[PDB]
RNA sequence: CCAAGUCUGGGCUAAGUGGUAAAGGAUGUGGCGCCGCGAAGACAGCCAGGAGGUUGGCUUAGAAGCAGCCAUCCUUUAAAG
RNA sequence: CUCGAUGUCGGCUCGUCGCAUCCUGGGGCUGAAGAAGGUCCCAAGGGUUGGGCUGUUCGCCCAUUAAAGCGGCACGCGAGC
């Protein structure tokens, strides 16, 4: 799933990643795959 | 309790180099007795915080005056907070013009009963009482609903039994969620 | 919005600062760095809290839907006498007091505004009564 | 596929086997319907008309049953108050109304399946339990 | 306070050399690499990262070369193989030298080619896995033969590293 | 590139921002204020219970958090969902 | 800037760049079992049919297709029709 904006998490435990200057967020549900970078 | 630096350097570009250093300009009055005395803010802060400390005064430490003061006007800054000037008047046996920190309960009978609410309207009284108020006269009355509100009028007074602000205006009142 | 029988037909432009600062409430709806403000938005803020909160402890106010603007024309050209009062809003620009409760009792009043706000037109703020306030 | 559990249940005490709770939960869920059901005759017999519950499953003591235990804080509460089903709203209608002593008392009774057990104890259970429905202290 | 705390045991070979500190054990001459600023010590039976700061870069580092290097240790000590098991009904797995048999997916031929301290453990297959030298190269080398072909969230069949408890959702109506 | 320090001094960025942009997103970086505590010996790691009346409301076909609108008491300690 | 002149539609011939990519491959996501779909992300490679009615570009339809893309250059082109 990717949102060049907001990403804020969800999924209770839904984790927030930095990876190569992209906020990518990541979480054991691939409902949540936060990519906006 | 308070504490202060005077103002020799005082009014103006003073006034500016203070907010500077993280002071801001102060006033010391009492009856036609004035001093241009300045803020060490942090503290200042802190302490005006108490809040307690600004309906009920503290003792002032300015060189070696612990004495009585209260605050009666406080430029705060437009631009966000944190004021622009802060003022203070110390007392004698007399203190009249009285705004002291007035708590109450509607004695919980809105709310949990017409999912209606309280609306403080006045929460202090500008009263009258000999540097001798109290740092938390109170009210109540179960009654917190209907096209229900309450005022000066009951009011309910304590020991130093003076008001100097109006005959009932309400002290405040009960409106509706989307009523009962 | 509000602002019934008028008296004139459209003001002008010009913005600086203004004059409100205190509460109502404690559920502190503060702007920042604005300018004129779309009445119909302000509801929109208006009915986020409005819903929001479980839908009753209703809300106070702040400003008003103040002025007139007119984009005249309908696309046109330009040169009629800039007429058609087409739209309603406030003018506040220096934060101002935007107040208003229910009876949250924390960050659910918090998103309530957190959001209308986002939802309103500029870089703003909220807060809670820091300097109570003395009247006659 | 079949993963076992006690089957805790609340149900009609003088009936046995009531559509809904004892049909599927049971049978399905870890337990069995109408032969629960006949137990449940074998107890219920003189405890029904103020709702009955038991957990019941195939255990030690080596059988089928298990425990029947006062039926809940809240429920019997109404039951023996006065009315029928829930108050509707609990709270924002205060209108189910009882009183302290026969409160008190009627918890001493009920008292069995208790935790602890204390008259004070018992008796607040009631006023706090009876307020969740609607059944108010005053 | 620590980052920092690993010992050496058994006569492991740990030295500095050109940049590269050289941990030689079971054969394996694993090089826990070395930064300009790090730095360690080899004293007694313990061997100690150092800090010359400690900002992020600095910290973190620390955090490496402590634990990094203390992997070239471990493994000098052993050797590191690679436990994985691979499972499906849909599925083969067999040695034969120096190869991958591996068939989950018809037309069979998975003939691999092992790096280096890799060789294969057919104990069944459903139990089957690597062998390494390295802790580190035989984790990827691994996670390659899983990947290819493994998943398997809705109906499973593939090559299950451990196997964390793996996880699958339903199927169409029932 | 062409004149004149690849000056000295103390920061702060590491993206090439410098070489246009906002609304807005964030364990980016570096600077300051309150809240729990490592001797009521901390946090993540980790063990173990995963408390009893809780399973109170329309809708219960099912709310008995893990339907939705009304609660927010009690029992009782490892503690208190 | 243009009126001591910058020949304004459509079509034709010739095109040439852009991606916000129709078709293509590469993808995570699914309310994905297969097959096939819908949903973003990556990327211009080449590819991107014939008729009808209309001076129409556009469009509606006939038959196709893997596809039958959108759009820049005076809505490219009269010193080339």
């Amino acid at each position: 799933m990717k949102v060049r904006a907001s990403v804020k998490r969800i999924c209770d435990k839904c984790k927030v990643i930095r990876r190569h200057g992209r906020v990518y967020v990541i979480c054991e549900n691939p409902k949540h795959k936060q990519r906006q970078g | 309790m308070e504490y202060r630096l005077k103002a020799y350097y005082r009014e103006g570009e003073k006034p500016s180099a203070l907010r500077r250093a993280g002071k801001l300009p102060g006033v010391m009055y009492n009856r036609h007795l004035n001093r241009k005395v300045y803020v060490d803010l942090v503290e200042f802060d802190k302490v005006f915080r108490q809040a307690s400390i600004h309906h009920v005064i503290v003792l002032e430490l300015p060189d070696g005056q612990s004495l009585p003061t209260l605050v009666r006007q406080v430029n705060l800054d437009k631009r966000r907070r944190r004021p622009e000037h802060v003022d203070f008047f110390v007392l004698s046996d007399e203190p009249v013009e009285m705004y002291v920190p007035l708590r109450f309960v509607g004695t919980p009978a809105g709310v949990r009963a017409g999912g209606v609410l309280q609306e403080i309207h006045r929460d202090i009284l500008v009263k009258v009482s000999p540097r001798n108020i109290p740092e938390f006269i109170e009210v109540d009355v179960s009654g917190l609903e209907i096209g229900d509100s309450l005022h000066a009028s009951d009011l309910k007074l304590p020991p130093g039994v003076e008001l100097a602000v109006s005959p009932e205006e309400t002290i405040a009142a009960v409106v509706p969620p989307e009523d009962v | 919005r509000m602002k019934y029988r008028k008296q004139q037909r459209g003001r002008l432009k010009g913005a600086t600062k203004g004059g409100d600062y205190v509460a109502f409430g404690d559920y502190g709806l503060v702007a920042l760095e604005p300018a004129w403000i779309t009445a119909q938005q302000i509801e929109a803020a208006r009915v986020a809290m409005v819903r929001h909160f479980r839908r009753g402890g209703k809300i106070f106010i702040r400003i008003f839907p103040d002025k007139p603007y007119t984009k005249k024309p309908l696309e046109v050209r330009m040169g009629k006498g800039k007429g058609n009062v087409e739209g309603y809003v406030a003018v506040v620009k220096p934060g101002r007091v935007m107040f208003e409760v229910a009876g949250v009792t924390e960050e659910q009043a918090m998103e309530a505004l957190r959001i209308a706000g986002h939802k309103l037109p500029i870089k703003t703020k909220i807060v809670r009564r820091d300097a109570y306030d003395e009247a006659q | 596929k079949k993963v076992v559990a006690v089957v805790k249940l609340q149900l009609p005490a003088g009936k046995a086997t009531p559509a809904p709770p004892v049909g599927p939960a049971l049978g399905q869920h870890g337990a069995n319907i109408m032969e629960f059901v006949k137990a449940f005759n074998a107890a219920t017999a003189n405890m029904g008309d103020a709702i009955v519950p038991v957990e019941i499953t195939i255990y030690a003591d080596r059988s089928f049953t298990f425990v029947t235990k006062t039926p809940p804080a809240s429920y019997l509460i109404r039951k023996a108050a006065g009315l029928e089903k829930g108050a509707h709203k609990p709270g924002r209608e205060k209108v189910g109304r009882i009183t302290w002593e026969q409160v008190l008392e009627i918890a001493k009774q009920k008292m069995p399946d208790l935790n602890t057990t204390d008259l004070e104890a018992a008796a607040r259970m009631i006023a706090g339990s009876a307020r969740s429905m609607g059944v108010e202290v005053v | 306070i620590g980052r920092l705390p690993i010992p050496v045991p058994k006569g492991v070979s740990v030295e500095v050399a050109p940049g590269r500190v050289k941990v030689k054990g079971p054969k394996g001459e694993l090089e826990v690499p070395v930064s300009p600023e790090m730095r360690v010590v080899v004293e007694e039976g313990v061997v100690r990262v150092e800090r010359p700061s400690d900002e992020r870069r600095h910290k973190s580092l620390h955090g490496l070369t402590r634990t990094l290097i203390a992997n070239a240790v471990k493994g000098v000590s052993e050797g590191y193989s690679k436990e994985l098991l691979i499972k499906g009904i849909g599925y083969r797995a067999r040695l034969v030298g120096r190869a991958l048999e591996l068939t989950v997916g018809f037309s069979h031929p998975v003939v691999v080619e092992p790096p280096e301290g890799i060789t294969f453990e057919v104990p069944e297959p459903t139990r089957v896995r690597v062998s390494g030298i390295d802790k580190q190269k035989v984790g990827q080398v691994a996670a390659n033969i899983r990947a290819i072909r493994k998943p398997s969230a809705y109906h499973e069949k593939g090559i299950y590293y451990a196997g964390e408890p793996v996880r699958l959702k339903p199927g169409k109506a029932g």
